[PDB]
């Protein structure tokens, strides 16, 4: 057993098994994570005149 | 090269602000753009003007459109203004000095509300950024900040030091208990956006989108975890469309209060709240005539909670102004009459008076006792021009025309006239000709102050442009209507001459200031320029993609400049059609284009509200001018060339005039202070039988347990071999300290484990060696809760995994199939064992 | 859009909307305004001949040439008005789920952070909770919550205590949420959840591991046992 992502949708599961459903984040935090997703992808007439 | 700067700025009544009313019908605080205005409602004339300083075009000026001003809020008692910017910044005014004294920046997009606190010493903000911030005035600092919306500040209420309930665009009404900075209540305000919201004692209403109104009940001391805002009942008001704001007001004499809910419409409806005899008064009848009618008690105590709202609440009147409001405020409240005074969108200050008698007001509609509507136009300025002499100013609006004073700066006459497109002066400043969209040829005089004469069928469409020869007798007229026509003056009255029609529509029309050369643009992008005195076709200009708006010829009739909305302004030589240079001038269209005069440089206006100055012969923006705000529909330039005139969209016209420890080491530090206050307390405690640790606000035995955490474990081993003996001891100390914190001990229990037997196996011979008694208890009292500690977590797991098992296997007996036969049991448990891919080489 | 032929055009909600039957049996609301299908209804397997409507079509009603037919009845404002209540009740959960953090009421907290299925939120009750328990297994109001959990919380607790045990940082919250439910649910309940198996079977590995380990832990902790003996002498 591999904890993976996770089956919600809402919900955001990391590789540590922590998990965090988007509801509970706050802004700052959901801006955080999803920074960290991209660099972890990225490693892988009249009308004119007037 | 010469700089140009911003010598004056007016026209502008109130903006895109809140309207502030000081008693003396008294005096009003308006916004004027980036500048606050103070006006006169009695007189209408302006008091004085509130400007920062750092005027448009000046090098220290900051190279981006000034911030305007988005909320006004004055201190009755102190006379300290606030004035909030489109930018997240709030200044702090004196109103006597009228200047500037507190500068606070801690908002990242527009205020939306100011307040000051009952005391005047603090000072709430909500802006667009979805944040509440308390700023503190003698302090000069931001208390606190408050980030539970999600959406702009629509609205917040906070009459007292302990409690703020506040509403934001998201729909939400949170309570906010200000002593722990924290969100006690939610509640769903409406199913979409919540706008106002207005509090008088337990009463409190706030306004949706639509035409629903909800009541709530604000029971500050229910302290039941919920309840504190209780929704008491629903009533519709007239308007369908959202409410911006609500205000109370209440009459000194007998206590009666009345509200308004200022529409997004025209319209501004007032309420009154019935007292609390009224309202059993009614209620005893209206339970007469539901009994009559025969009701059941339940369904009539039912119909009461459903026409709960009735009682409370009154329809007093309706205020309906010509113009969208922008913005009101109470003025007065009496026995006899209401008053109000609102703003409009349409640049006019309104004051409204209500008398009223009892119940009901005495007169169907509301009284308009003042306006300020000299000194602006209702409409964006189309076009202007600039009297020969220098002194005139004509400026010509939908619905009205306006002369100015460059020097006062005042409105001399007005007069009113169709969708005036384009207006010019004629020789001696003394007469005006206008052209409007119906296709009518207005001219007015101005000593006689009247319009002279119309002509009715000018062209069949819109006159989109006007040009006078410089001998002034000879004029061009060109219109949609594919026609040049042109008119002779004769005495004045107007003769039609000739009639010269083009392939397509007309944009422009420039007559050289040589009289000898025609311009004249046209919808399929191409300019043409013609022989004034034989009207014989001379040159076709072509290339640019988008239409030209304005064309402007030199004065030595060497250079003409085509702008156009393609973002382009191309430079032409007459004497052969060559394009001396296409500019990207502005981000967007280009609208108006105007030599200097005596010289090649030239001016340029676009859509971005960016005015630029250009070299005509290196082809360089000499300077960017950023003043206004929206679209600068027209530019127009003095004869002798001293400055320059700008209109734009915000009703504005401006005049621009010619002027380290490393790991280990950290943890040595940590040991020392901790161990240092622990042997203190105990000493302490004993005899009765620091700075960092309070500003981190931690108990010893965190700070230090705090510090080992943070230092890397690939670093770990090799910082505790660092510590000299001396601290060992201290080291075990603190383990020993922890180990009465079992809250501490399990939390970091396998990292206190693997430090304290690396310590002791790296130093095990000179450990040994000491004869320290204590130490032996030490590490005696250190060893037996280790243990406990471990062996605790250790039966928890011995625990769970038998039981799991068993939970197993118990399993395995009823649901699992057995096969009797050994050989097909192996074949049925290899395809049920679970199966994993990998690599080899 | 239609894949066949169109038999049936009328128009709903005044102008804004247009509804059409093919023949490949789906029925296709339209927007008039953009032109784009805002919602597809198939409830038949043939060709639509008929298509009434009535109040505006709030009532819709289509025959399938086998002869079904299917009554449809406008519902937008239903849905609108349950979904409202739904989020008016979603709020209110998670506001007293913070107050509750704050002044420390975990028992109740716990239940708010299984009902919102809040993963971090319940990780700290549980955490903390447990924080106050070292100085029966969490306490006897929370225990008692646990106890009463249904079938459903079961799955998507044990959920959450698989994850967590995986980590060797945070295991020492799930064992004893583990151990809690083994001490106050039946056991043969347990085993009959479809899924709690499976489950059980991942948490089983990793459990022995941290027993492989803090056993090691142990050991080690016999260093001052020599200590103190060599001391002695």
């Amino acid at each position: 057993y591999n904890v993976g992502k996770a089956e919600k949708d809402g919900e955001i599961r990391l590789k540590n098994g922590v998990a965090m459903s988007k509801e509970e984040l706050t802004r700052e935090d959901k801006n955080r994570l999803r920074r960290a997703l991209k660099r972890k992808r990225s490693k892988a007439s009249t009308n004119i005149k007037l | 090269y010469q700089r140009f700067e911003q010598a004056a700025a007016f026209g502008v009544i109130a903006s895109n602000a809140n309207c502030v009313w000081i008693p003396a019908p008294g005096q009003l605080i308006t916004s004027a753009l980036e500048d606050v205005n103070i006006w006169d409602i009695k007189t209408g004339d302006l008091v004085s003007k509130l400007s920062d300083g750092l005027p448009p075009g000046a090098s220290d000026a900051r190279g981006a459109k000034p911030a305007e001003c988005t909320y006004l809020e004055a201190h009755k008692d102190t006379d300290l203004l606030a004035v909030g910017y489109a930018d997240g910044v709030i200044k702090v005014w004196d109103l006597m000095s009228k200047t500037v004294l507190l500068n606070f920046n801690g908002h990242k997009a527009a205020i939306t509300l100011l307040q000051f606190d009952g005391t005047g010493t603090r000072l709430i903000s909500g802006s667009k950024d979805s944040n509440i911030i308390v700023w503190d005035l003698v302090g000069e600092v931001g208390l606190y900040k408050l980030r539970s919306h999600k959406d702009s500040i629509t609205g917040f209420w906070c009459q007292g030091e302990d409690w703020l309930i506040s509403t934001s665009k998201d729909g939400m009404i949170k309570l906010w208990d200000l002593k722990t900075h924290q969100c006690i209540e939610t509640h769903i305000a409406h199913t979409g956006e919540c706008w106002g919201l207005a509090v008088k004692d337990d009463l409190l209403i706030t306004t949706g989108t639509d035409s629903q109104v909800k009541i709530w009940k604000l029971d500050i001391e229910n302290d039941k975890m919920g309840g504190k805002l209780t929704e008491m009942g629903i009533f519709e008001k007239q308007s369908k469309q959202r409410g911006l704001k609500i205000e109370f007001i209440t009459n000194s004499s007998d206590k009666t209060s009345f509200f308004y809910i200022q529409n997004a419409d025209k319209t501004i409806e007032t309420f009154r709240i019935r007292k609390e005899e009224e309202i059993a008064r009614g209620l005893k009848k209206r339970e007469k005539r539901l009994k009559e009618k025969g009701l059941t008690e339940e369904e009539i105590a039912k119909s009461i909670k459903e026409s709960y709202s009735s009682f409370i609440l009154h329809p007093f009147q309706t205020i309906r102004s010509l113009y969208k409001i922008k913005s009101a405020s109470w003025t007065t409240v009496s026995s006899s009459k209401l008053e109000l005074v609102l703003t409009t969108s349409s640049n006019t200050i309104e004051y409204y008076s209500i008398p009223y008698e009892k119940r009901d007001p005495t007169s169907p509609a509301p009284l308009k006792t003042h306006t300020i509507e000299l000194q602006g136009q209702r409409t964006d300025v189309r076009s202007i021009d600039i009297s020969d002499d220098n002194k005139l100013l004509a400026t010509a609006s939908n619905g009205s025309l306006k002369i100015w004073n460059i020097k006062t700066h005042k409105c001399i006459r007005t007069f009113e006239c169709g969708y005036a497109l384009t207006c010019k002066f004629l020789p001696g400043g003394l007469l005006v000709i206008l052209g409007t969209r119906n296709g009518e040829l207005q001219l007015f005089d101005l000593a006689s102050s009247s319009l002279l004469d119309t002509i009715e069928d000018a062209h069949d469409a819109a006159i989109w442009s006007l040009d006078l020869t410089s001998d002034g007798k000879r004029l061009v007229t060109g219109s949609a209507d594919k026609t040049v026509k042109f008119w002779d003056f004769k005495v004045l009255k107007l003769h039609h001459d000739t009639t010269l029609e083009l392939t397509d529509d007309i944009l422009c029309v420039r007559v050289s200031p040589d009289d000898r050369y025609l311009a004249i643009s046209l919808l399929d992008n191409t300019v043409k320029v013609f022989f004034l005195d034989s009207m014989k076709f001379y040159l076709s200009l072509y290339g640019h993609k988008l239409p030209v708006l304005s064309i402007d010829i030199s004065f030595d009739s060497k250079m003409i400049i085509t702008s156009s909305a393609d973002k382009n302004i191309k430079i032409w030589g007459l004497d052969f059609g060559d394009c001396h240079k296409s500019l990207f001038a502005h981000q967007d269209s280009i609208m108006n284009v105007k030599f200097l005069p005596q010289s090649h440089n030239f001016f340029s206006c676009s859509k971005d509200a960016v005015v630029k100055y250009w070299d005509g012969e290196k082809f360089e923006c000499i300077q960017k001018l950023y003043a206004h705000q929206s679209e600068v529909w027209a530019l127009a330039v003095a004869t002798d060339g001293g400055f320059v005139v700008s209109s734009s969209h915000d009703h504005s016209i401006r005049i621009w005039e010619e002027t380290s420890l490393k790991a280990g080491e950290r943890l040595m530090e940590a040991l020392d202070l901790g161990i240092a206050e622990i042997e203190g307390l105990e000493a302490y405690n004993r005899d009765m039988k620091n700075a960092v640790l309070i500003a981190v606000n931690k108990t010893p035995e965190q700070y230090i347990m705090d510090t080992l955490l943070r230092i890397r474990m690939s670093q770990l081993e090799d910082a505790l071999m660092v510590m000299p003996f001396s601290y060992v001891l201290k080291f075990l100390k603190f383990i020993d300290t922890v180990m009465q914190n079992k809250t501490l001990l399990h939390s970091h229990l396998p990292l206190i484990c693997k430090n304290l037997f690396f310590i002791i196996k790296f130093n095990h011979k000179e450990l040994v060696s000491q004869k320290n008694e204590e130490l032996k208890l030490q590490i005696n009292r250190v060893k037996t809760e280790l243990r406990s500690a471990l062996k605790s977590t250790e039966d928890d797991l011995g625990f769970n995994v038998q039981g799991l098992k068993f939970v197993k296997q118990q399993w395995n007996l009823r649901h699992n199939y057995e096969f009797v036969d050994e050989y097909d049991q192996q074949e049925k448990e290899s395809n049920s064992a679970r199966k994993r891919v990998f690599g080899t080489v | 859009g239609h894949t066949n032929a169109v038999q049936r055009c009328s128009f709903i909600n005044k102008q804004k909307q247009l509804i059409s039957c093919g023949a490949d049996g789906l029925i296709k609301i339209w927007d008039c305004s953009s032109g784009e299908c805002l919602k597809t209804l198939d409830g038949h397997n043939n060709r639509l001949w008929a298509l009434s409507t009535m109040n505006d079509g709030d009532m819709i009603v289509s025959a399938d040439a086998d002869g079904v037919f299917q009554f449809w009845k406008d519902c937008t404002e239903q849905e609108i008005e349950e979904e409202q209540e739904k989020a008016k009740l979603q709020v209110e959960q998670e506001q007293s789920l913070q107050n509750y953090m704050s002044k420390g009421d975990w028992t109740n907290a716990f239940l708010l952070a299984m009902t919102l299925d809040h993963p971090m939120r319940l990780f700290n009750v549980l955490k903390r909770a447990l924080g106050e328990s070292r100085s029966v297994i969490f306490n006897e109001e929370l225990d008692q919550a646990i106890s009463i959990l249904n079938d459903e919380q079961l799955i998507l607790l044990m959920k959450r205590c698989r994850d967590w045990n995986t980590n060797a940082k945070t295991h020492t919250i799930a064992q004893r949420t583990i151990r809690c439910i083994l001490m106050h649910h039946n056991i043969a309940k347990l085993s009959e959840i479809p899924g709690m198996v499976k489950i059980v079977d991942a948490i089983i590995p990793y459990t022995q591991r941290h027993f492989t380990r803090v056993d090691n832990l142990v050991e080690q902790s016999y260093i001052l046992d020599y200590a103190l003996v060599e001391m002695d002498k």
